[PDB]
């Protein structure tokens, strides 16, 4: 039985989310600070943090209890 | 009176194992006893450690990842409550009278991998994996395990304390000081976890940081500035005599390539470069034959 | 039967520690041999005492003297007022005398720490924590994968030599001797490597010229940022010439040139101790 | 993440009426207790809330005078727990001073913001310190115990900052968001001043914060709401969103400042009533 690779679903309840790599692409990362060469030198980037904020921003906005 | 303690697993520095019921369900369950430690930290409250492990895995549900069932205490004292897992991860590398086929090597690695992955998700770093974190159940569900270090990434301004796995499996930007990262730290351990599933002994096992340093570029080759771009910037950062390095098929004789393709993925010196879970999951090598062995097939010490 | 327990005082690396009351005790009730006989080999008025070793089949239980708190909690507690110079040379007067014991015994603590020096209400501090020591040469706890502090471990430990010696123990010693004067880590490093380049950017890059067989260490490097020698002046601006001296002696790198704890009794520095 | 949170499956309830039957419960269950233990001391619950209240606003004293400088995530932890707590339970039972302090305490060591315990006690305004010391640790693991062990809280700030990233990115009629800040913060400290963080998705709080602040500044919104968040498709989502904003700001104006003679009053009376048992 071969494996086959299935992504990961979870419900949000909330507006979709741009993927990680689209980030600079779609100008999100204009908006964020820049992450530095020591940052940048341990796998940091700009666009983790933008992720993060925009999935938090999206989690939940319309679920009720 | 709720839990009936009938063993004793075993003591660490920092915490005690037992094995109990739960005397309501009759399911035999381990209880950690968090210790006070010294007479300052006693005068702290609950220990910190148990906080955190506490407060992460109130927070997640996967099957690769160790549940909580209950926790109580008197006073400071505090007992985390966990499902009872027959052994581990590094009973089994050690036990020269099990073999481990591509097949068990191969399941050993998608479960970790789909557990990482699901943390990953979360915005939280084990960073502590090695082999006796991943615990083993008796129906051959490994799980991560051992969350006193786990903690969240993602937000800037969060470099926080300097807590780093043992240095077998440490990374090599946390070698060089790096304060913020990503799941670079826990696909390194991924990769050396595998290299010791292959190799039945530790890959790389230095006596000290700087030792493990020179392992690393002993065995990998030096780095320079084009495979890891600002690696000089680091806090910890020292330069090294260039060395060429160990082809990894001389290393891995028995492996192929897609596995190999697996190897140099994991071991990439750029943090940023270095596939994450996802990524691995969808290489070739998890997909190509034979599949992962069921996890009743597995074998046990 | 004797005992009636106090309270709970802490859970170390074994066991626990539990305030009694026969006068008020310490007792270590142990899970059921080197440290033992160690215990009761090292007797001194500076080393904490071993009164009694009750066995039992399943149970190993162990009586000391009980000490109010150690040195870091008397330091976190004087971190405004500080620590009078008196109570400082009598600490370390006291420290150096059973350091000497230990050594004469060819003991080595190698876990000196402000955490592990107990004091008492009269002005008494003594040793303890023998789990790390080294007998002779062999360990008294030959399987021991517990982590070990940082800041006072001696640089020749830090480059990687297997070849301990007493003056590893001069060193942590004059970390503390340092912390106490100042309140402050002397080398409060994040990391091994971070370590040894605080002390590196404190005392100078070692060299051949001041300690030879340097550069054939384990772990030494070519690429080591050479730093200079800052004076002792300004790390350490409490202290006088005799203290200052003192600190110099047992802060040099070469492990052979390093001030003994007999030694050390003999300095200037001690000439007007009086335990306060 | 919130959306598969302890907070979101256990603290967020379906509407004040809850809040009011558990609180009457609590103030009910402490008097049956004390009757069968063996009449004008005890305190009503709408004076219990009072209380509460002028307690949660000392803890937001205590936690912004407060040196080293405490993070502002660490006081909304902290004030989450204060309100979770006295959810449950009875100011008549556990003095709110106490538990005001603890919550701080194990918000501190949660949200991994590392304080020394002396110093945390030395934020106090001698031996008085010790002792309260003495009664943080005690207290410790009741307040753990009465959250059932969840411990991570979701606030509206992070929220807060992904709608201002989502706004200066997609929604070019804003020249500005950043002039929204600081209208949407206060209105953040007003909505937190209430009972919405028990009802409320910490989005939905940041969301409501946002559009009050624009709607006060004279800007229309609608647009980012039904183009950028793609609800112009699905508009019985849009009808929910609307209400539960405007839920929000009722709760905002209908909420009343605790007085300051009533305060002194039922302070009086809750004293006396932790010194006669
Ligand atoms: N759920 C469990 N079931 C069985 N054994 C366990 C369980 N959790 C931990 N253990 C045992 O406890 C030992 C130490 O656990 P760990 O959490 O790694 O302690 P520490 O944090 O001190 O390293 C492991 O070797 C493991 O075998
Ligand atoms: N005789 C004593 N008097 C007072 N306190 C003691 C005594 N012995 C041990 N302690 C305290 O008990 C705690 C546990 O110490 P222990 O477990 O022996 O040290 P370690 O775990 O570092 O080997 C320590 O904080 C120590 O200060
Ligand atoms: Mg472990
Ligand atoms: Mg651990
Ligand atoms: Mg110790
Ligand atoms: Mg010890």
């Amino acid at each position: 039985a071969l494996y086959e690779y299935q992504p990961l679903q979870i419900e949000t309840y909330g507006p979709h989310v741009p993927e990680l790599e689209m980030l600079g692409r779609l100008g999100y990362l204009n908006h964020v600070r820049a992450a530095s060469p020591q940052d940048l030198a341990g796998g940091y980037t700009s666009s983790l943090a933008c992720h993060r904020a925009l999935q938090d921003a999206f989690s939940g906005l319309f679920w009720q209890p | 009176k709720r839990y009936e303690k009938l063993d004793f697993l075993g003591e660490g520095q920092f915490a005690t194992v037992y094995k109990a019921r739960d005397k309501n369900t009759n399911q035999i369950v381990a209880i950690k006893k968090i210790k006070l430690g010294h007479r300052s930290e006693a005068k702290d409250g609950i220990n910190r450690t148990a906080l955190r492990e506490i407060k992460l895995l109130q927070e997640l549900s996967h099957p690769n990842i160790i549940g909580l069932l209950d926790a109580f205490g008197h006073k400071s004292n505090i007992s985390l409550v966990f499902d009872f897992m027959e052994t581990d991860l590094e009973v089994i590398i050690k036990d020269n009278s099990l073999v481990l086929t591509p097949s068990h090597i191969k399941a050993y690695m998608l479960m970790t991998l789909q557990g990482l992955e699901y943390l990953h998700q979360h915005w939280i770093l084990h960073r502590d994996l090695k082999p006796n974190n991943l615990l083993l159940d008796e129906n051959g569900v490994l799980k991560l395990a051992d969350f006193g270090l786990a903690k969240s990434f993602g937000s800037p301004n969060r470099a926080y304390t300097h807590q780093v796995v043992t240095r077998w499996y440490r990374a090599p930007e946390l070698l060089f000081g790096a304060r913020m990262y990503g799941v670079g730290v826990d696909m390194w351990a991924v990769g050396c976890i595998l290299a010791e599933l292959l190799l039945r002994v530790p890959f790389l096992p230095g006596d000290s940081d700087l030792d493990q340093l020179t392992r690393i570029f002993e065995t990998l080759g030096t780095p320079t500035e084009e495979q890891w771009p600002d690696m000089c910037s680091l806090p910890d950062y020292v330069t090294f005599k260039s060395f060429p390095g160990i082809p990894l098929h001389h290393i891995f004789s028995a492996a192929g390539d897609d596995l190999l393709d697996l190897i140099q993925g994991l071991f990439l010196f750029n943090p940023c470069a270095r596939i994450t879970a996802t990524q691995a999951l969808k290489m070739k090598y998890f997909s190509n034959r034979p599949g992962p062995t069921p996890g009743c097939q597995l074998p046990r010490p | 039967e004797n005992f009636q327990k106090v309270e709970k005082i802490g859970e170390g690396t074994y066991g626990v520690v539990y305030k009694a009351r026969n006068e008020v005790v310490a007792l270590k009730k142990i899970r059921l041999i080197r440290e033992i006989s160690l215990l009761k080999e090292l007797n001194h008025p500076n080393i904490v005492k071993l009164l009694d070793v009750i066995h039992t089949e399943n149970k190993l239980y162990l009586v000391f003297e009980f000490l109010h708190q150690d040195l870091k909690k008397f330091m976190d507690a004087s971190a405004l007022t500080g620590i009078p110079l008196p109570l400082i040379k009598s600490y370390l007067f006291q420290l150096l005398q059973g350091l000497a014991f230990c050594h004469s015994h060819r003991v080595l603590h190698r876990d000196l720490k402000p955490q592990n020096l107990l004091i008492n209400t009269e002005g008494a501090i003594k040793l303890a924590d023998f789990g790390l020591a080294r007998a002779f040469g062999v360990p008294v706890r030959t399987y021991t994968h517990e982590v070990v502090t940082l800041w006072y471990r001696a640089p020749e430990i830090l480059l990687g030599c297997k070849y301990y010696s007493t003056a590893v123990d001069i060193w942590s010693l004059g970390c503390i001797f340092a912390e106490m004067v100042t309140r402050r880590a002397l080398f409060p490093g994040d990391s091994e490597i971070d370590q040894l380049f605080r002390i590196f950017r404190t005392l100078g890059t070692p060299d051949e010229v001041v300690w030879p067989g340097v550069t054939s260490m384990p772990d030494y490097k070519p690429s080591f940022p050479k730093w200079a020698r800052q004076d002792f002046s300004k790390v350490v601006p409490p202290l006088d010439e005799d203290g200052r001296s003192l600190l110099s002696q047992m802060l040099h790198y070469d492990p052979n040139k390093r001030i003994s704890a007999k030694a050390a009794l003999a300095h200037p520095f001690f000439q007007d101790v009086t335990k306060p | 993440m919130y959306h598969n949170s302890s907070q979101k499956r256990h603290w967020t309830f379906s509407s004040e009426e809850q809040l009011a039957r558990l609180r009457a419960d609590a103030n009910r269950k402490f008097r049956c207790k004390a009757v069968a233990n063996g009449d004008p001391v005890f305190l009503e619950p709408h004076e219990e809330m009072t209380l509460c209240k002028y307690y949660e606003k000392r803890l937001l004293e205590f936690c912004s005078v407060f040196k080293p400088a405490m993070p502002r995530s660490v006081v909304g932890t902290a004030c989450m727990y204060f309100k979770r707590f006295y959810l449950n339970n009875s100011v008549m039972e556990y003095h709110p001073r106490i538990i005001m302090l603890t919550c701080a305490f194990l918000a501190c060591k949660v949200d991994e913001f590392n304080v020394s315990s002396p110093q945390f006690v030395g934020n106090l305004r001698p031996l008085g310190q010790e002792k309260a010391l003495e009664q943080i640790l005690e207290y410790e693991l009741l307040l753990i115990q009465q959250l059932n062990f969840h411990l991570i809280v979701h606030n509206p700030y992070r929220p807060f900052e992904g709608f201002l990233i989502d706004l200066k990115t997609r929604y070019p009629i804003l020249e500005n968001p950043e002039i929204l800040r600081k209208t949407a913060d206060d209105f953040l400290n007003r909505i937190a001043l209430t009972d919405a963080y028990l009802l409320y998705t910490p989005s939905q709080i940041a969301l409501t914060a946002i559009l009050s602040s624009a709607s006060r500044a004279g800007i229309t919104m609608e647009s980012y709401l039904s183009e950028s968040l793609m609800l112009k498709e699905n508009r019985t989502c849009l009808s929910q969103l609307l209400d539960i904003m405007k839920s929000m700001r009722n709760l905002v104006k209908k909420y009343e400042p605790p007085r300051s003679e009533e305060v002194a009053v039922l302070k009086q009376k809750l004293e006396r009533c932790h010194s006669a048992e």
